[PDB]
């Protein structure tokens, strides 16, 4: 389990030391602000209707009355060309807040415990999440377990023994096609149906698809040998 | 989970036959590029948005041809090969119940079409109805449908012992529910109102875009030709601008509304995202999230536009 | 040689899963997989 | 005892009640102090 975390993490250096564009979700933030300011520059060169583009231009050649007809037109295009940059700015920022208020969640959920949401923290069974800093982002390294090396089984949904009924504590029935066994629901790991890992309820008439197997009661053996214990005993009593 | 995607001819929209109105256009600059930019960074996310809800799935998963599932009957929610496109009965029930140039303006198609939204959901259906959780997890492992059930009904604090004993009485329950569930779909109107809703907008947002070219600003007609044979080019070029400014503000009235809409749809799909990988590829224990009751399951149902939930609970 | 194609695209590769009334696949052994997430 | 575990003694918990609880181990070995006594008796014969 340790050398396949260290080969994992061992990944993640070799991809990120590697590919050019993994942290494309944050250069795109980069990249739409810095698009949007040199958007904004680029509309100072617009005329709108004056004659020039520039201020000086008009000041130095338009005398005060046919200046003001002139740079009403650059302030009046360039007013919307700020509004338009602080409109769309305040909707990009609403973006960037709902991916922060995510992230923040992350950190309590996946960092800060063990979640049981499925896909939450990586594609997985979650176990738990490393944190790590990037240019105006974080980046969570997500640790799960996943299952591997499958095989079939035949199975069901309870033993039948003395008539009674009997289902698993915690796991479920497999059989290797002769024999049969309780294992844990998400590790193959076969034991005894013993007592201590079954519960009965009802007789074998109600449930769809039951078994007939026997059901180990760890206590017999221990009372059995003691049964053999007090027949030798009767037995070398026999004697005097 | 998305909306329609757009984008607009500026200058055709502004100046649609018009070398005079486009000659004048150039003088603002980047005020049509941005817009462009705008609805194709919307129109972009419509589809990140669909492949965030639907495309969670590794492989296509198929459902054995015998259905022995001990009773569950989910012919109703499972895909009928007699059709062109391989729907279950109730996506085609949900895909009736929402109904659906030289203006510059053009809608353009979706990158995943509605056969490719039905086959992710089926492959989803698929997999949960043959092997539980277990395909979010790692590969899809293979359980019995009544032994599945009974693991959910230990999620939920319930003995499994109870759902063997009661199998049948849950598998008429639910049965009888998915029943339900398609009389109601086929019955009321109002139950996709959600979706119309999100076209409506599409629809009256657009009508709205193209309503405004008869509009006069304040100019002596909407017609940039009555404009242009009246008027000399002195006079003329001001009415023009008159148009020009105020088509130029309808557009940017526009864009600006299908950006903060497109705010409201993200959310929509990150949260029918959420509820694709924590209500169909597991089983939940947050309150309220997958129905009302004990969350048991889920069954993702592709409509126009969006995604229907079939949540399973024990009340 | 090479040249700009096109295509339907596919959805990922068809698995038939080998569902039956009395049949479970269980896990013998696991992986340990770390997943980078990156967020804005 | 095998649905029950025990913490404490009565008298710390507000509301406890009185009820017996049974012992599975308990007739177990008495319906083999049966197969003792049994066993015994008999042997008074030789
Ligand atoms: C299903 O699992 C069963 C439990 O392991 C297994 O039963 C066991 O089978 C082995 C042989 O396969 C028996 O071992 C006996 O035979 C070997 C080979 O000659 C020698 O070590 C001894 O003779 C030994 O007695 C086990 O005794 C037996 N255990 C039980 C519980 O009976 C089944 O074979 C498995 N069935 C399959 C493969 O489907
Ligand atoms: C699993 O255990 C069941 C319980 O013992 C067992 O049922 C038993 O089947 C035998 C064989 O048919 C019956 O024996 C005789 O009784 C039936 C009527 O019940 C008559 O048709 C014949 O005389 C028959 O030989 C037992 O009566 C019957 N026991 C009960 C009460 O059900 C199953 O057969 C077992 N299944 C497996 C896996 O072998
Ligand atoms: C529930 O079980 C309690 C524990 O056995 C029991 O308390 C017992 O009550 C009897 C009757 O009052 C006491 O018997 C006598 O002894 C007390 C002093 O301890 C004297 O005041 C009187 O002589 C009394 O009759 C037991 O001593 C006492 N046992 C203990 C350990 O405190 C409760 O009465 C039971 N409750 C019910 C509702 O049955
Ligand atoms: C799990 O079972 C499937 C199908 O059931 C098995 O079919 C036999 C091959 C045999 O294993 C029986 O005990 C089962 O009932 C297996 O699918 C088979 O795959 C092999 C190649 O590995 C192929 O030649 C067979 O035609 C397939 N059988 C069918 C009916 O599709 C599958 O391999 C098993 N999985 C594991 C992990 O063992
Ligand atoms: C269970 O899976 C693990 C890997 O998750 C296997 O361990 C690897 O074994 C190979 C040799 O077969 C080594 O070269 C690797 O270094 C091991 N993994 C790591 C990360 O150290 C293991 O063999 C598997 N067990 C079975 C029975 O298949
Ligand atoms: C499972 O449900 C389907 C419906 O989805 C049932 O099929 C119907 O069966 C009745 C009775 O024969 C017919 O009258 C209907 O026309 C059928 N409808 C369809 C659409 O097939 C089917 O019988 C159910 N099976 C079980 C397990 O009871
Ligand atoms: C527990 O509730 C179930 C319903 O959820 C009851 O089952 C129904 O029983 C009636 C007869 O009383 C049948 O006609 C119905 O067909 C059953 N339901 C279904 C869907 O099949 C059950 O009887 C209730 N048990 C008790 C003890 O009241
Ligand atoms: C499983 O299905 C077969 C038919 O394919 C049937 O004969 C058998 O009784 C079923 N077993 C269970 C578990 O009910
Ligand atoms: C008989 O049992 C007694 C103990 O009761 C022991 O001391 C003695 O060695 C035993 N002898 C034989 C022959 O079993
Ligand atoms: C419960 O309320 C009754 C009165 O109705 C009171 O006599 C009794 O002491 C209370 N017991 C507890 C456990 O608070
Ligand atoms: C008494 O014990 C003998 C063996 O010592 C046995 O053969 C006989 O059946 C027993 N009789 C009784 C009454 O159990």
């Amino acid at each position: 389990i340790a050398n396949q975390f260290n080969s994992a993490i061992g990944k993640i250096q070799d991809s990120l030391s590697s590919t050019a564009s993994a942290l494309g979700k944050l250069q795109d933030v980069v990249n739409q602000n810095a698009q949007a300011l040199n958007t904004l520059v680029k509309q100072l060169s617009s005329n709108f209707g004056a004659i020039s583009s520039v201020l000086n231009d008009i000041l130095s050649r338009l005398d005060k009355v046919e200046a003001e007809v002139q740079i009403d037109r650059l302030i009046t295009g360039r007013l919307q060309s700020l509004q338009t940059y602080v409109t769309q700015q305040l909707i990009r920022a609403a973006e960037i807040r709902a991916s922060a208020n995510l992230a923040a969640t992350k950190m309590s959920e996946c960092v800060l415990g063990q979640s049981k949401r499925v896909d939450f923290c990586g594609k997985g069974y979650h176990l738990m999440s490393f944190p790590q800093s990037a240019p105006h982002g974080v980046v969570f390294l997500h640790v799960t377990y996943v299952p591997a090396q499958e095989k079939n089984f035949t199975t069901a949904p309870a033993i039948c023994h003395d008539g009674k009924a009997h289902f698993p504590r915690e796991g479920v029935f497999v059989s290797n096609g002769t024999h049969w066994f309780v294992t844990q629901r998400n590790f193959y790991e076969p034991q005894i149906i013993t007592t201590d890992n079954t519960f009965v309820s009802g007789n074998c008439d109600v449930v769809i698809g039951i078994v007939n197997n026997t059901v180990y009661d760890p206590l017999q053996p221990e009372l059995d040998s003691f049964k053999e214990e007090l027949d030798k005993y009767f037995k070398n009593h026999t004697s005097p | 989970v998305s909306m329609t995607k757009t984008s607009v001819d500026c200058t055709m929209y502004i100046c649609g036959d018009s070398t005079e109105c486009s000659n004048l256009l150039l003088q603002y600059g980047s005020f049509c590029t941005q817009l462009n930019r705008a609805l194709t960074g919307i129109a972009v996310e419509q589809d990140k948005n669909t492949q965030e809800v639907f495309a969670q799935v590794k492989q296509i998963y198929k459902t054995p041809p015998i259905k022995d599932f001990g009773g569950f009957n989910f012919s109703q929610i499972l895909p009928d090969p007699s059709k062109p496109s391989k729907r279950s009965f109730i996506e085609d029930l949900l895909f009736n119940k929402v109904t659906l140039k030289f203006n510059g303006l053009t809608v353009l198609p979706p990158l995943l079409t509605d056969e490719m939204i039905a086959q992710y959901t089926s492959a989803l259906l698929a997999g949960t109805i043959t092997s539980g959780w277990t395909f979010g997890a790692g590969a899809a492992l293979q359980i019995p449908f009544a032994m599945q059930m009974a693991y959910r009904f230990n999620g939920i604090g319930v003995t499994q012992n109870v759902l063997y004993e009661n199998q049948k009485l849950i598998a008429n329950q639910f049965n009888s529910a998915i029943g339900k569930i398609q009389d109601s779909l086929s019955s009321t109107a109002s139950a996709l109102g959600k979706l119309q809703d999100v076209v409506n907008q599409n629809a009256q947002a657009l009508n709205t875009l193209v309503k405004q070219l008869s509009s006069n600003f304040g100019a002596i007609s909407s017609v940039l030709n009555d404009i242009l044979s009246r008027l000399d080019k002195v006079e003329a070029e001001v009415q023009i601008d008159r148009l020009i400014t105020g088509r130029l503000q309808s557009l940017q009235t526009y864009v600006t509304q299908q950006l903060i809409r497109a705010a409201e749809i993200r959310a929509s799909a990150n949260l029918a995202a959420t509820k694709m990988s924590e209500c169909v590829l597991g089983q939940s224990k947050r309150v309220d999230f997958c129905g009302k009751g004990y969350h048991l399951m889920s069954f993702p149902q592709s409509a126009p536009h969006g995604v229907v939930f079939l949540h399973v609970t024990y009340v | 040689s090479q040249s700009i194609i096109a295509y339907t695209m596919s959805l990922g590769a068809e698995n038939s899963v080998a569902y039956s009334n009395n049949s479970i696949a269980i896990p013998t052994n696991f992986t340990i997989s770390v997943t980078t997430e990156i967020l804005p």
